[PDB]
């Protein structure tokens, strides 16, 4: 692989992190959405 | 009196005068394959789909207007039918950009399903493919005009049952555009209706646009509010 | 172009970042909300503008079978420049 | 109207079949609650036997009363048999409380079960 | 051989395990779908379609699904005609509501009228 | 039409339909439908009394051995009062052809319990009667293969849905493993592709 | 056609009698298996050294289920929605919504790597190549919530390479 | 080639365009030779009048025509750009038109 080791990209990690589970610093999930509905918001002044 | 007999294949059917070719084949329950028919709207000869033979007739009858004369035999699934079928299939598909999966109508499109029931599948006319820019129609219907077939479909019924007599066709042969020359921001009432109506991707909605598809969504009974028509 | 929110972690590009009231950055204590560095808004803001002469022009992305098929993008508009829906990266015309 | 029956000429030959069924299971109770070290009381699974054969009373077809005799003769097959494990003889019994009563309130706060 | 029977509904919904909750909680509507408007296709009909009433389907909370409770929102049976489906809803004991089959009209349509003389129809541009 | 096409014949087709008439007119009292396929797989459509009558004819006769039995699902089918279809495969040793015996029932009147002229009937049965639920008259053993011993419904069913009613967790609360009630995370997203237009219009029915 | 075998006799001459007496009471032929045991054991096996040596593989090997990008361009996906129609467990799930600038996209991007059968179609789908079967098998994970990739997360997984991946469909954008 | 209108003034109206009343008594003509029923069939013959009076034609001359002739203006929009005689864009006074193709080349 020293014919050709990089490609002239700029996104590429050049840590080359190892397998990162099993540590406290690893992937959890979560759904990635916005708000649904847009609950709805009272009104600000206090009446009587 | 009142009954033309036509033989749908060889079986005798009983029709109506002054109705068409595909009412008789509905009427029997054949799907003449059709683009620019809609069966509530007027009727032009554009789409060419409709072809089919009726024997001793070198010609070949468009039968989405044909009138029914006295006592007919239709060729439905002749051989010439398939090849007029799959010619006019192989014609439509060159003007038409490889946009499938970045459309609005992916199960639902027509082009994809008559070309599969009736098509060839090995393309030819390996370069051209036209490229026209589309107008800003309004905030209601996002346009790209490059997909349109000039189908012809909206401009009939917009000027006859909407009447607002703005879709305009431009131009000749290849260079045909459909819409308002002038860019003028289409709002009338019953604008929204016309997104379904275009029967290829040329139109759709604009807050709907790239968010699904039909395949993924179920489809559930329900009956118009805020409108005492229903 | 990562931000940082009110509450203090990062944000998506994707605009799902948390409340002052949401437990899941409760479940998120003690490991690493895993974000991307790489926001391709602003690598198409990289981008330049070629600049084509002609009036309908091509798309293929770099490779014959490779990326996104033939797409004939149109120039005919003065003003309003050619974005392809695969590429994303605009044109120009020199008539 | 022609069809042919299970087993039975009317319904004396199905309550026959039942009830010769039921003395079975009734006999059939203090064997396998030993065998089966369970933690149920007699009388409260026995109950829970003959409720569940209350539970399919409003049944007058002969042909159902005696399909209904063969599945319990099934049931009493492999329940005489140590194939059946603690597991579903307490899957008969309901302990994994859903408590949701038929009140309305209580449908109300719970929503969306009506 | 012309034996013992007796002629009265069926009693099957004792026997295909379902509980009571599920029997009279939820109800069948039998219907024949609708012509998808886009397309033009009336190929989908003929088909008197069973299903149920659709409940709740919550968010996954930790995955954003569709997470629901029902068993049975996901059936659909293929009937031939309304006779079929009467005799199986009441063969299966839930409660049912079947809709009418609403046909379409064979309206007249005439190129000739389409382009006369002195009436109101002029497409004025084709 | 000549390359890439698969090839028939018409010397099996010939064949077997002068052996399905011959079959029908030798016994006139069951036979209602002699169907040839195309591919030369040979149906015929039974009524459900004389079935050991046909197994014992078509074990033996001399002009046709058909030594060997196969496939027999009683193929669920909504919408028929006779839902239920035991289609009994028969493969010959001598003559190297296939014929299935499709005989109707409905869901309660029982067949006539096959083991009786065939040694490799029985499981087949058992798995039938613990799947779909038809009925045997005179037969050895009714027992649950391939379900739960507490599971009920006859789950191959169209009545059945794709989940159970049944979810198996362990608790230490009572120390087992108890069934609780569906508690589903994902839809089952069930993606309708019945697209129109016809693709086969030889095999359509006649509407109203 | 048929080729059956057993049906030879042992010979009523005194010779062949008395050698298979021979071979029955004087254990020669189990001594023949213990040379052949031995003749196999003295080879130089056939094993790696794990942590050191890795072993073959082919180009088509599907695993990470990662994904690419354009040259020095945005994210690949399109959402077409074909991976999740072709996916043979539904393990595919896509919300997807159009951002202002025009350029179609997502929302949730969602893989059960639970779910997964390991096919091919999803890649073999995609018109664009965006998800893309992987090079490497080292997933291991301790806890169960990991096993369910993300969007952000499948993009930095395509962040540490695409080389690899370059190489391997450079090699087979070909037969297929 | 190019339509779109993209307005840029010498258009998008108020553009100022007019006829001579002697040109209206043309246009009496014109609408005299068409019979009752069809008076949106003169279109071709007062945009050639159009094209007579102004060397090339403007968006207001086919909206005065618009006015005129009680026509939707779509339609005068479509016969605008449909035909060859009616360059809607500017030309010199003469034109040249070099006719060339079949026996010609
Ligand atoms: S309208 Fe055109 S781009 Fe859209 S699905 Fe049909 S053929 Fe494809
Ligand atoms: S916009 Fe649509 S409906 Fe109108 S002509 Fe084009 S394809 Fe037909
Ligand atoms: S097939 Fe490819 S482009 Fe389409 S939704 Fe899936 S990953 Fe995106
Ligand atoms: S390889 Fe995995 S994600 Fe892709 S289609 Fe198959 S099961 Fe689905
Ligand atoms: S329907 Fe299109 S031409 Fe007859
Ligand atoms: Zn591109």
């Amino acid at each position: 692989p020293t014919v050709k080791p990089p490609t002239a990209r700029k996104f590429i990690w050049t840590n080359h992190k190892f397998n990162l589970s099993g540590t406290p610093q690893q992937y959890v999930p979560y759904s990635t959405t916005r708000k649904k509905i847009q609950e709805w918001v009272p009104p600000s002044t206090p009446y009587k | 009196s009142n009954l033309i007999e036509v033989f749908v294949d060889g079986q005798s059917v009983m029709v109506e005068p002054g109705t068409t070719v595909l009412q008789a084949c509905e009427k029997v329950g054949m799907q003449i394959p059709r683009f620019c028919y809609h069966e509530r709207l007027s009727v032009a000869g554009n789409c060419r789909m409709c072809l089919v033979e009726i024997e001793k007739a070198p010609k070949v009858v468009a039968a989405c207007a044909m009138p029914v004369m006295k006592g007919w035999n239709i060729l439905t699934n002749s051989e010439k039918t398939k090849k007029a079928r799959e010619g006019v299939m192989e014609f439509l598909l060159a003007n038409h950009p490889l946009d499938c999966p970045i459309c609005d109508q992916g199960g639902e499109c027509d082009l994809q399903d008559q070309s599969m029931m009736f098509g060839s599948d090995r393309s030819r006319f390996l370069e051209g493919k036209r490229a026209v820019e589309d107008k800003n129609i309004g905030p209601l219907v996002k346009t790209i005009m490059t997909r349109c077939i000039q189908c012809t479909r909206c401009i009939r019924f917009a000027s006859e049952i909407a009447g607002v007599d703005d879709l305009g066709t431009t131009g000749r042969g290849n260079d045909m555009q459909v819409g308002t020359y002038i860019e003028k921001m289409f709002m009338s009432e019953l604008s929204g209706n016309i997104i379904d109506i275009c029967p290829v991707g040329a139109l759709t909605s604009k807050p709907y646009a790239f968010t699904a598809r039909p395949w993924e969504t179920r489809k559930t009974e329900s009956i118009d509010v805020m409108d005492a028509v229903g | 172009g990562v931000r940082t929110s009110p509450t203090g972690e990062k944000v998506t590009h994707t605009g799902q970042v948390y409340d002052d009231e949401d437990y899941r950055r409760v479940r998120f204590v003690g490991r690493q909300k895993e974000v991307n560095e790489n926001f391709a808004i602003d690598l198409i803001a990289e981008q330049p503008v070629s600049q084509v002469g002609s009036r309908v022009i091509s798309c293929d992305g770099g490779g014959g079978a490779l990326g996104h098929p033939r797409v004939y993008i149109n120039l005919d508009k003065e003003t309003k420049t050619g974005t392809c829906g695969y590429c994303g990266l605009q044109f120009r015309q020199q008539h | 109207t022609s069809v042919k029956p299970i087993f039975s000429r009317d319904m004396n030959e199905a309550k026959r079949r039942v009830r010769e069924l039921y003395r079975a299971w009734y006999r059939e109770v203090p064997n396998t609650v030993h065998l089966f070290q369970l933690d149920i009381s007699v009388k409260q699974g026995r109950d829970k036997v003959r409720e569940m054969f209350k539970k399919n009373a409003h049944v007058t077809d002969p042909r159902v009363v005696d399909l209904l005799v063969i599945k319990g003769k099934m049931e009493l097959e492999e329940t005489i048999n140590v194939w059946k494990q603690r597991t579903h003889v307490m899957r008969f019994f309901h302990e994994t409380e859903a408590p949701r009563p038929k009140d309305f309130l209580s449908k109300f706060y719970v929503g969306h079960d009506p | 051989t012309q034996l013992i029977t007796v002629d009265e509904k069926l009693d099957i919904t004792t026997l295909t395990g379902v509980p009571e909750e599920h029997i009279k909680t939820r109800k069948a509507r039998i219907f024949v779908p609708a012509r998808n408007n886009m397309q033009s296709g009336v190929n989908n009909t003929k088909k008197w379609k069973m299903e149920f009433d659709t409940r709740e389907r919550w968010e996954n909370p930790l995955m954003g699904w569709a997470s629901t409770a029902d068993p049975l929102s996901n059936l659909v049976l293929t009937f031939s005609t309304k006779e079929d489906a009467i005799a199986f809803a009441e063969k299966n004991g839930w409660s049912y509501d079947v809709e009418e089959r609403k046909v379409p009209k064979p309206k007249s349509k005439s190129y000739g009228a389409n382009f006369s003389w002195n009436k109101r129809t002029r497409v004025s541009t084709k | 039409t000549r390359p890439t096409v698969r090839p028939r014949n018409d010397v099996a087709h010939k064949q077997l339909s002068a052996f399905g008439e011959y079959v029908a007119e030798i016994l006139p009292k069951y036979v209602q439908q002699v169907q040839v396929s195309c591919f030369s797989e040979l149906e015929i459509c039974i009524h459900p009394d004389g079935v050991i009558p046909v197994l014992t004819f078509l074990r033996d006769h001399s002009n046709a051995q058909f030594k060997s039995l196969a496939d027999l699902t009683a193929v669920d089918i909504p919408t028929r009062q006779n839902r239920f279809e035991i289609v009994y495969n028969l493969l010959s040793l001598r003559f190297n052809s296939r014929i299935r015996v499709k005989t109707y029932t409905d869901e309660l009147t029982p067949v006539e319990s096959s083991v009786s002229v065939y040694k490799a009937a029985n499981w087949y049965e058992r798995e039938i009667w613990d799947m779909f639920g038809v009925f045997f008259a005179n037969h050895p053993d009714l027992r649950r293969i391939l379900t739960d011993y507490g599971f009920e419904g006859h789950p191959f069913r169209k009545d059945f849905p794709l989940s159970g009613y049944v979810e198996l967790r362990y608790d230490d609360e009572v120390k087992r493993v108890v069934a609780e009630p569906v508690e589903l995370a994902q839809e089952f997203r069930k993606f309708d592709l019945n697209s129109p237009w016809e693709a086969f219009p030889a095999y359509r029915q006649p509407p109203e | 056609t048929y080729k059956y075998v057993n049906l030879r006799e042992p010979s009523m001459d005194m010779k062949s009698v008395t050698d298979r007496a021979a071979q029955t009471l004087l254990w020669t032929e189990l001594i023949r298996g213990l040379g052949m045991t031995l003749s196999y054991l003295f080879r130089e096996p056939a094993t790696i050294n794990y942590p050191f040596e890795k072993g073959p593989l082919s180009p088509r090997f599907r695993g990470e289920h990662a994904l690419r990008r354009y040259p020095s361009g945005e994210e690949r996906c399109i959402a077409c929605k074909l991976c999740e129609a072709v996916c043979p467990a539904q393990a595919i799930t896509i919300e997807a919504e159009p951002r202002a600038d025009g350029s179609r996209r997502t929302t949730r991007y969602d893989i059960d790597m639970t779910k997964c059968i390991y096919c091919g179609f999803c890649q073999e789908a995609c018109p664009v190549d965006a998800i893309v079967e992987g090079p490497n098998f080292e997933f291991s994970t301790e806890t169960h919530e990991e096993l369910l990739y993300n969007k952000e997360k499948l993009l930095n997984n395509g962040d540490k390479w695409e080389a690899e991946i370059a190489a391997n469909i450079q090699a087979d954008y070909l037969y297929r | 080639a190019l339509f779109v209108h993209r307005d840029t003034p010498k258009n998008n109206p108020e553009t100022p365009f007019d006829f001579t009343p002697e040109n209206y008594k043309r246009i009496e003509a014109i609408v005299k030779n068409y019979p009752e029923g069809h008076k949106a069939a003169a279109v071709l013959p007062v945009l050639d009048l159009a094209q007579r009076q102004n060397g090339w034609l403007p968006i207001s001359a086919m909206n005065k025509v618009a006015e005129i002739l009680q026509v939707p203006p779509m339609r005068v929009y479509e016969v605008a750009t449909f035909y060859t005689m009616y360059n809607r864009k500017p030309v010199g006074k003469y034109h040249i038109q070099v006719c060339t193709t079949t026996p010609c080349m």
